[PDB]
C-alpha cells in the first residue's frame, strides 16, 4: 500500500527474519523485495511471528546483508509473468529472462502459489499418448493428459529419456511445452538450451514453441524449491486462458523433495522420517494436485525423479509413487545389461494398461510378453546354479524367446545420434504389437539374438538378420 | 556302476549342502536381527537430537 | 639488518581507526565468538578481534551477531572490542600462485616469499551462466589408460572420486596431475591446463609428503598448492574451498584452461558440521547441517568450460570424497553423488586384488561420455566396454564353476586378459599416445591368445617394439588423433608381426 | 593471578567460578580451588560472560560447596621438563607419582603448545624393523613416523604395544616417553616394573625412558590433558633436547572419549553417534603436536580402541585419516587364533612401495596380497560347498593360502607367558627369503599344523621334522 518498511533482525541462513512496521500487517506467503547493489532480494513471507517480526525465505543470495536495512513489501505471492510472449525465453525462479531477450512483455502476471482445481472442475478423459519408444508403449503406454512419471537412478541417461521424448512427443505435439529444470547442472542446462535451438523448438529470430524455466542446483535451496511453483503457473495460463493443450516436463523432482527438506530445517520445524520435511506430503500434493487435466485444458506432465541410491522404498521417491499415474522405471541393472531404454520392463505399470482401454490384443500380447519374461527371471537362478541343460524343454524354448525379447526391446533413441551414432526410430504402436506378436508366436526363432539388438519393427529384426547372416 | 555312485554322491552332497546352508542362515538371521535393531536405535538418536533442540 | 629494514615498516604503520562498529565479546568459547554490537555488518564479513585474531561473521543475530573466530581462542578473551574489516572475506589471485604452497588466507606457508598477485577476488562468486558457457570438447588425459577409455575427462567437468579410505586415495588424483606434464610442458597454452591442488583436512606432514613428490616429478613448476591443515581453524577449513574456487577463476577468466582437485570434500562437511553446530544452527540430517548441499552445489559449480564470447575459459573440477565404510547411501556422499557429471568409484576389494589402479566399472560412470575422449582412442577402445561389461557378467556365472562353454569361455579369457592389460603403476602415468597401441591390440583380440602371466612381459616389449619400428606409427597417432584407414592398418599389421613376439 | 571467585555451579567435573573483579581469565588458563583435598586444578574453557567463566575440572569434584573460594592460577597448567623427567610417573598435574619427591625442574611449560609449522616439517624415509613378521611383510614402519593399532584394547592390544616396546625401544635407546592414557592401573604397574626389570628405568642410575600414565579411574576431565602433558614432555625431547625420541600412546580412543563426556556438560549440540563436535579440531591438533619436525623425529605409536570394533564409528574413522601406517587387527583372525591378529587385507602404510622396500620387497607382498584375497574371495563358496568342489587351479591357491595364513603367526617373548611358546623374531632380510619361498610352494608339501605357531621358514622346516616324529 504505503510500501512496509522492514529492517532485517537477523541473517542466518535462507531465512532471514524482518522487523516490518508496526501497525501495518504483511500477510502470508507475500512477496518482500529488498533493494540490493545486485537486483532486489526477493523474500518470500513464510511465517508471522509477532510485534510484526515476520521470518521470510530467501529467493537469492544473503551475502553481504547488513542486519537492518529498508524492505519493501510488493504484497502477495512472487508474481511471474505469463504471456504467449512468455514462449521462447529461459526465465529464472523471480521471473526475470535469464537468456536476456530483454524484458518480456508481459500480459498478465500470476501468484506462484495457486490453488488445485476442484473436483468438480477436475474432470479426467482416458487417452492414449503414443511414446513411439518400443518398450514403453507395449509394456507401459503413455496416456494423453497423464501424469507420466519417469523414477529412475541419477543422470542414467535420466536426461536423455527426456531428451528422447522431447525429440519425438513435443516435436509432434499440437499444444506448448514448457521444460522446466529443477536444481540441475548448468552443463546440462547448456547443452538442452543449444540443442532446443537445434532441434529448432525454439527458434530466436523464429517461433518458439516451447518455453523454459531454468532453475539450477547453484541457487539458494529456497530458491530452489519456488522453481516448481513459478513453472506450473506458466502452465496453468496455458491451459487455462491460452486454451491449448500442454505436455509440461519438470525435471528432477527430486530435487523440488530436497529443496524442501532443507528449508524445512531452516524453517525450524523438528525433521521428519529420513530427515525429509514434515510437510512432505501436503507439498507434493500440491504440486500435483495443481497439475491436473480440468475442463479447461490439458497438461502431460512428464516429471523425473531420481531415486536416491535407487531406493525407492526411501520416503522421498515413495511418496511421488502414489502421486503419478503412469509410473516408468529405469533400472541400473537394464542399463548394465547394455539395453538403452534402460526401463525395467516388469517394474512398468501405467493406469492405462487396463485390457479394454488399450484394446484387447495389446493386453494379450503384453500380458504374454509380461509372462515370459517374469518366467526368464525366475528361471534365471536356476540357470545360474544348476545350469540351462537341467531345464525343462519347454522352459529352453521360453528362455530362448526371453533372451531375443531382452535385445528386443532395445531401440537407438534419435538423441544418442550423438551418445551412440545409431539413427533413432519412431515404430508405430500398431507395429509394435504386431511385431512383438510375431516374435511370442516365435515366427522369428530362427533368428539370433543380436539381430534383435537395437532393431526397430518386424522389418528391421529381419534386415539385421539378414545383414549378420553376411 | 558309475552312474549310481555319481547320482548317489550327488544325492549325499547336496544334502550337506542343505545343513551348511542351514547354518549359514541362522549365522546371518542373527545379523539380520541386530542389523534391524541398530537401523532403529540410529534412526532414533538422530530424532532426538533434533527434538532436543 | 633485515631487522633494520623490518622495523622501519612496523615504525611505518601508524594512523588512527574510527572504529565506526565496535562491539563486545561476551559469550566467547569453542572457538565461536559472538559479540554484542556491530550494528553496521555486512554478512559473510571478516572482522578484526582486537587480539589479533580475524574472525569472519557468519551469523547476525538481533542480539548478538556471531563471528566465528579464524583463530584460538586462548587469544582471545571476554569483552574486546572488534573492528569490522569492512570487507567481506577475499584472497589473492595471481600468476604468482604457480609454484605456492599457500594457507587459506594466502599466506605462503613454503615461505617462498609473498605471493605475487594480480588481483584480489571474493570468496563467493555466482557461477557461470548458461549463457556463458559453451559445450565441452577438449580432453584432458590423465595417463590411466583406464581412465581415459572407461570415463574420459574433458574440461569444465565435475567427476567424482569416490572410495574408501586413503586407497592410495590421493595418488589417484595425483597421477592425473603427473600425467598434464606431457602437456605443460610443451607450449601450447591451448593445452595448458594450470594445476591446482586442494589438501583439506590432511596432515602439514602429509601434505608436505606431497608438495616433495610433485617436486621429484618437478611438476611444481604449473601447481598450485592450497593446503589447510587439519590444524588450521574449522572456519578456515570451511572457507578453504571457496578460496580455492577464486583463484582457480583467475586462470578460468584468463580463458587459460585449469582443473582443480579438491581432495577431500568430505572433511569439508565435518568442518561445516563442527562450524553449524557451534553456531547453533539446527542440526541437520546425519548430523550434517541441512544446506550442506546449497555448499557444495556452489562450490562445484563454478567449474565451466565458458564460451566462446568468454575466450573458451574452463575450470575443470575433480571432487574426490572418502565414503565411510563405502556407505553410498550416506547423505554427504548421496549429496555429492547428485552435483557431479561422473563417478569414479574406486573398490577396496580390487586394490586388495592387485587392480591398481581400481576401479568397479560397474559402479564409474561419465554422464559427460565420450565427447572429451580422444577420437582415436574411442575408434579404439569401442567395444573394450562390451567385452568388460560381457567379463562381469561371465565372472557371476563363473564362480558358481559349472562346466562353462566355449563362447562363455571366449569371453573369459578375453576378460582376464583385458583385466592385467588395464593395470598400471601408481605413480607412473604412461602417454596417450601410447595407450593407443596397447588398447588396438587387447580390442583387435591379439592379447586373448597371449597367456595371461606374461601379459605384462608383453606390455612392456610391445611398448618397445613400437618405439623401434613403428614409431613413425606412434608420431602419426599422436599427430593426427584419428585413425585413418592407413593407421588402422599399420597398427594392424604392426600388432600382427608382434603376436609372436 | 590471584582472582577471586566463587563457585557458582558444579555441574559434574566441569564447575563454573565467577570472578567478583573485572580481571578475567582468558580461555585455557588454570585455576586452583584448594581444599581439604588439596589443590584441584581447573582449566578455563568458556567464558559466559558476567564475570563467569566455566571450567574444566581435572581432578575429581566430590564435596565441592557452592561458592567456595578459587584462585586463578593463571595461564596454561605448566609440566616439569628436562632429562630429570626420565625415572619419573608423572600425574596430569605433573606430581611425581612414583614418589621419588620433587622432580627437578629446569624449564616448566604450558601443556597446550602451538603445532610446528607447515615449513618446519621434515618428511621420513627410514626403514624401521621390529622384527615381527607381520609387520615387516605387510607394512614396514619408520622412524619419525606415527604407527597405529585398532581392535580390543588391551585384549592383545596391549601386548603387541608391549611387543614393541621390547624390540624398538633397546636398539634405539635414547629418549623414550610412555604416555598411558586411561589404562588399567594394575596393568601399568607390570609395566612399570617390567620396565625397571628391563633396566631401561634404573632408578639406581638414570633412566633413558619418562612415563606418564592416567588410569582409567582417573575422573573423565583428567584423562582429557594427560594426552596433552605426555606431548609436552616429548616436545622438550624434541625440541630443546634435538635427540630423537619414542611416544607410545594408549589408547587414543580414550583422548576421545574423555571428550565426548565432557562435551555433553560443556553444552554442545551432540554431534553423530554423540561425538563432541570439537572432535575433529581436537584429534587434528593433538595429532599435529605430534610429528617429526627438522628439530626432531619422534616415532609415535597409538592404539585405539574400536568400540565394539566397528571402524566406521567416526571417532576411529577420523583417526585413520591422521595415521601414516595402521595395522588394524581383527577379532576374527584372533578367532583364527593367530597372534599377532593383524588383519592382512587391512593394514597399510605409505612405506610399502617398490621404490622405499624395493621391487622384490613389493613382488613377494603383492603375491600375499593377492593369494589372501582370493582365500578370501573364495570363503562363501567354501562354506556353501566343499573346497572339493573348488577348482582344482583354485584348490592350490586355497591350499598355500591357508599355509600363508598359518604360516603368519610368529611367537612373541613378551607373550612368551601367554603363549607358552618362546618368542622369536626374524630378520627383515630373512622375512622377505621366507615368504618368497612359500610362494613358490618350495615348502609347501609339509602339513598346516607344521607352520602354525612358529616362526621362520628354518623353524618350519625343523618343526615339520618335529612333526614328522
Amino acid at each position: 500500500s504505503t510500501p512496509i518498511t522492514g529492517k532485517v533482525t537477523a541473517v542466518i541462513g535462507a531465512i532471514v527474519d524482518v522487523h516490518f512496521e508496526q501497525s501495518e500487517l504483511p500477510a502470508i506467503l507475500n512477496a518482500l523485495e529488498i533493494k540490493t547493489p545486485q537486483g532486489k532480494l526477493v523474500l518470500e513471507v513464510a511465517q508471522h511471528l509477532g510485534e510484526n517480526t515476520v521470518r521470510t525465505i530467501a529467493m537469492d543470495g544473503t551475502e553481504g546483508l547488513v542486519r537492518g536495512e529498508k524492505v519493501l513489501d510488493t504484497g502477495g505471492p512472487i508474481s511471474v509473468p505469463v504471456g504467449r510472449e512468455t514462449l521462447g525465453r529461459i526465465i529464472n525462479v523471480i521471473g526475470e529472462p535469464i537468456d536476456e531477450r530483454g524484458p518480456i512483455k508481459s500480459k498478465l502476471r500470476k501468484p506462484i502459489h495457486a490453488d488445485p482445481p476442484s473436483f468438480a472442475e477436475q474432470s479426467t478423459s482416458a487417452e492414449i499418448l503414443e511414446t513411439g519408444i518400443k518398450v514403453v508403449d507395449l509394456l507401459a503406454p503413455y496416456a494423453r493428459g497423464g501424469k507420466i512419471g519417469l523414477f529412475g537412478g541419477a543422470g542414467v541417461g535420466k536426461t536423455v529419456f527426456i531428451q528422447e521424448l522431447i525429440n519425438n512427443i513435443a516435436k509432434a505435439h499440437g499444444g506448448f511445452s514448457v521444460f522446466t529444470g529443477v536444481g540441475e547442472r548448468t552443463r546440462e542446462g547448456n547443452d538442452l538450451y543449444r540443442e532446443m535451438k537445434e532441434t529448432g523448438v525454439i527458434n530466436l529470430e523464429g517461433e518458439s514453441k516451447v518455453a523454459l524455466v531454468f532453475g539450477q542446483m547453484n541457487e539458494p535451496p529456497g530458491a530452489r524449491a519456488r522453481v516448481a511453483l513459478t513453472g506450473l503457473t506458466i502452465a496453468e495460463y496455458f491451459r487455462d486462458e491460452e486454451g491449448q493443450d500442454v505436455l509440461l516436463f519438470i525435471d528432477n523432482i527430486f530435487r523440488f523433495t530436497q529443496a524442501g527438506s532443507e528449508v524445512s530445517a531452516l524453517l525450524g520445524r523438528i525433521p521428519s522420517a529420513v530427515g525429509y520435511q514434515p510437510t512432505l506430503a501436503t507439498d507434493m500434493g500440491l504440486l500435483q494436485e495443481r497439475i491436473t487435466t480440468t475442463k479447461k485444458g490439458s497438461v502431460t506432465s512428464v516429471q523425473a525423479v531420481y531415486v536416491p541410491a535407487d531406493d525407492l522404498t526411501d520416503p522421498a521417491p515413495a511418496t511421488t509413487f502414489a502421486h503419478l499415474d503412469a509410473t516408468t522405471v529405469l533400472s541400473r541393472g537394464i542399463s548394465e545389461l547394455g539395453i538403452y531404454p534402460a526401463v525395467d520392463p516388469l517394474d512398468s505399470k501405467s493406469r492405462l494398461l487396463d485390457a479394454a482401454v488399450v484394446g484387447q490384443e495389446h493386453y494379450d500380447v503384453a500380458s504374454k510378453v509380461q509372462e515370459t519374461l517374469q518366467t526368464y527371471k525366475s528361471l534365471q537362478d536356476i540357470i545360474a546354479i544348476l545350469g540351462m541343460d537341467e531345464l525343462s524343454e519347454q522352459d529352453k524354448l521360453t528362455v530362448e524367446r526371453a533372451r531375443k525379447i531382452q535385445r528386443f526391446l532395445s531401440q537407438p533413441f534419435a538423441v544418442a545420434e550423438v551418445f551412440t551414432g545409431i539413427p533413432g526410430k519412431l515404430v508405430r504402436l500398431k507395429d509394435t504389437v504386431a511385431s512383438f506378436k510375431a516374435v511370442l508366436e516365435g515366427k522369428y526363432d530362427n533368428i539370433p539374438e543380436h539381430a534383435f539388438y537395437m532393431v526397430g519393427g518386424i522389418e528391421d529384426v529381419v534386415a539385421k538378420a539378414e545383414k549378420l547372416a553376411a | 556302476q558309475g552312474y549310481a555312485a555319481e547320482i548317489s554322491a550327488r544325492r549325499n552332497a547336496m544334502d550337506n549342502a542343505s545343513k551348511n546352508a542351514g547354518d549359514m542362515i541362522n549365522r546371518y538371521s542373527i545379523l539380520y536381527n541386530r542389523t534391524r535393531q541398530a537401523v532403529i536405535t540410529n534412526e532414533l538418536v538422530d530424532i532426538i537430537t533434533g527434538a532436543s533442540s | 639488518e633485515v631487522s633494520s629494514i623490518l622495523e622501519e615498516r612496523i615504525k611505518g604503520v601508524s594512523d588512527e581507526a574510527n572504529l565506526n562498529e565496535t562491539g563486545r565479546v561476551l559469550a566467547v568459547g569453542d572457538g565461536i565468538a559472538r559479540v554484542f554490537g556491530l550494528n553496521n555488518i555486512q554478512a559473510e564479513e571478516l572482522v578484526e578481534f582486537s587480539s589479533g585474531v580475524k574472525g569472519m561473521a557468519l551469523n547476525l543475530e538481533p542480539g548478538q551477531v556471531g563471528i566465528v573466530l579464524f583463530g584460538s581462542d586462548r587469544l582471545v578473551k571476554e569483552g574486546e572490542l572488534v573492528k569490522r574489516t569492512g570487507n567481506i572475506v577475499d584472497v589473492p589471485v595471481g600468476p604468482g600462485l604457480l609454484g605456492r604452497v599457500v594457507d587459506a588466507l594466502g599466506n605462503p606457508i613454503d615461505g617462498k616469499g609473498p605471493i605475487d598477485a594480480a588481483g584480489r577476488s571474493r570468496a563467493q562468486v555466482k557461477a557461470p551462466g548458461i549463457l556463458p558457457r559453451r559445450s565441452v570438447h577438449e580432453p584432458v588425459q590423465t595417463g590411466l589408460k583406464a581412465v581415459d577409455a572407461l570415463v574420459p575427462i574433458g574440461r569444465g567437468q565435475r567427476e567424482l572420486i569416490i572410495g574408501d579410505r586413503q586407497t592410495g586415495k590421493t595418488a589417484v588424483a595425483l597421477d592425473t596431475i603427473l600425467n598434464q606434464k606431457r602437456w605443460n610442458n610443451g607450449s601450447d597454452e591451448s593445452k595448458k591446463l594450470y594445476c591446482v591442488y586442494v589438501a583439506v583436512g590432511q596432515k602439514r606432514s602429509t601434505v608436505a609428503q606431497l608438495v616433495q613428490t610433485l617436486e621429484q616429478h618437478d611438476a611444481m613448476k604449473y601447481s598450485i598448492i592450497v593446503a589447510a591443515t587439519a590444524s588450521e581453524a574449522a572456519p578456515l577449513q570451511y572457507l578453504a574451498p571457496f578460496t580455492a574456487a577464486s583463484i582457480g577463476e583467475w586462470f578460468r577468466d584468463n580463458g587459460k584452461h585449469a582443473l582443480i582437485v579438491y581432495d577431500d570434500l568430505s572433511k569439508q562437511a565435518v568442518a561445516y558440521r563442527q562450524l553449524s553446530l557451534l553456531l547453533r544452527r539446527p542440526p541437520g540430517r546425519e548430523a550434517y547441517p541441512g544446506d550442506v548441499f546449497y555448499l557444495h552445489s556452489r562450490l562445484l559449480e563454478r567449474a565451466a568450460k565458458l564460451s566462446e564470447k568468454e575466450g573458451s575459459g574452463s575450470l575443470t573440477a575433480l571432487p574426490v570424497i572418502e565414503t565411510q565404510g563405502g556407505d553410498v547411501s550416506a547423505y554427504i556422499p548421496t549429496n555429492v553423488i547428485s552435483i557431479t557429471d561422473g563417478q569414479i568409484f574406486l573398490e577396496a576389494e580390487l586394490f586388495y586384488k592387485g587392480i591398481r589402479p581400481a576401479i568397479n566399472v560397474g559402479l564409474s560412470v561419465s554422464r559427460v561420455g565420450s565427447a572429451a575422449q580422444v577420437k582415436a582412442l574411442k575408434q579404439v577402445a569401442g567395444s573394450l566396454k562390451l567385452f568388460l561389461a560381457q567379463y562381469r557378467e561371465v565372472a557371476a556365472f563363473a564362480q558358481f564353476g559349472s562346466d562353462l562353454d566355449a563362447s562363455t569361455k571366449q569371453t573369459l579369457v578375453r576378460g582376464e586378459r583385458l583385466t592385467q592389460l588395464l593395470k598400471q603403476n601408481q605413480y607412473s602415468p604412461l602417454a596417450t599416445e601410447e595407450q593407443v597401441p596397447l588398447i588396438y591390440a587387447g580390442v583387435n583380440g591379439h592379447l586373448d591368445g597371449i597367456e595371461l602371466s606374461r601379459i605384462g612381459e608383453f606390455e612392456s616389449s610391445f611398448l618397445s617394439y613400437l618405439k623401434s619400428n613403428h614409431n613413425e606409427l606412434l608420431t602419426e597417432i599422436r599427430e593426427k588423433g584419428e585413425l585413418s584407414k592407413e593407421l588402422l592398418a599399420s597398427l594392424k599389421s604392426a600388432t600382427e608381426s608382434f603376436v609372436a613376439t
